[PDB]
């Protein structure tokens, strides 16, 4: 039989700033965003969710400096914990 | 690789407490991850975001070192990017894949991101409503009750985002 389901749900958006605000990007190296979470997510993607990654890169950029920028976590609709178990 | 692995201790530990809430994934031998990456370098009046490749290179790796099938597109247009999506929706991997990983890396406005022909006389936007109804429950059924993580990295404005405070 049919059943119904969430129209939206388990998603879960992790912009490089806040509204109206930009964010940075190094001619040589790339935007900052990027480069925190990779660097976050090679080192804690074996016990944090993503979730508790995202939240890590923003407490990284928690301290302001000329190039300021605090990354958000939007419309998060993710049930569950969602862990990458990496090397699994 | 470069991805610190999971031991099985932790991951039977990891998954021994949190069990019931925490997303099954499936079977490292059988499923079929897609991820997919969409980053304008070039664009026809903005200035050109010099240094994406290095960001190309950075996410394309870390998600393959996740298990992930990274297919990377460049320098698409508001159009371009919202026919791009809803071919990724279609993806019969999806099927037999336990979540997705999408990117988006360009110029942006508080609307949203920037297609490569976007200019002020004529905009060229993708606003993030759109993106995440190309992939809801109804237009991508397949990905169904499996974590969707979006990425993106673009200015949301002007403003640089700072206030004086004085200590
Ligand atoms: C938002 O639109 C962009 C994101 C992007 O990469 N694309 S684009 C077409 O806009 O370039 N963010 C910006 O452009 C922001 C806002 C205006 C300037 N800008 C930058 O990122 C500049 N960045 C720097 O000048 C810079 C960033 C980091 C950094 C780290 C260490 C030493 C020196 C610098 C310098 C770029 C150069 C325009």
């Amino acid at each position: 039989a049919i059943k119904k389901a969430h129209i939206e749900k388990d998603f879960i958006a992790f912009c490089s700033s806040t509204p109206d605000n930009v964010s940075w990007r190094h001619p040589t190296m790339g935007s900052v965003f990027i480069g925190r979470l990779i660097e976050h997510m090679q080192e804690y993607a074996c016990s944090c969710d993503v979730e508790e990654i995202f939240r890590k890169v923003r407490f990284s950029f928690e301290q302001p400096d000329g190039r300021a920028q605090m990354p958000t976590t939007e419309r998060v609709t993710l049930t569950r914990c969602f862990y990458l178990f990496p090397g699994h | 690789g470069n991805v610190k692995l999971c031991s099985l201790e932790e991951a039977q530990r990891i998954w021994k407490q949190k069990s019931a809430e925490i997303y099954p994934i499936m079977d490292k031998s059988s499923r079929t991850r897609l991820a997919l990456i969409i980053c304008n370098e070039e664009f026809d009046s903005i200035p050109r975001r010099t240094g994406a490749e290095v960001d190309i290179t950075g996410m394309t790796m870390l998600l393959q070192n996740l298990g992930y099938s990274v297919d990377v597109k460049k320098n698409l247009t508001a159009s371009d990017m919202t026919t791009e999506l809803e071919a990724f929706a279609h993806r019969p991997e999806h099927k037999t894949s336990d979540s997705t990983f999408l990117v988006f890396m360009s110029h942006g406005i508080r609307e949203g991101i920037c297609g490569k022909k976007h200019s002020e006389q004529v905009p060229d936007i993708l606003q993030l409503n759109a993106i995440f109804n190309m992939l809801n429950t109804k237009n991508c059924p397949s990905l169904k009750d499996k974590p969707k993580v979006i990425i993106i990295q673009a200015c949301r404005g002007d403003s640089p985002g700072v206030v004086w405070f004085k200590d």
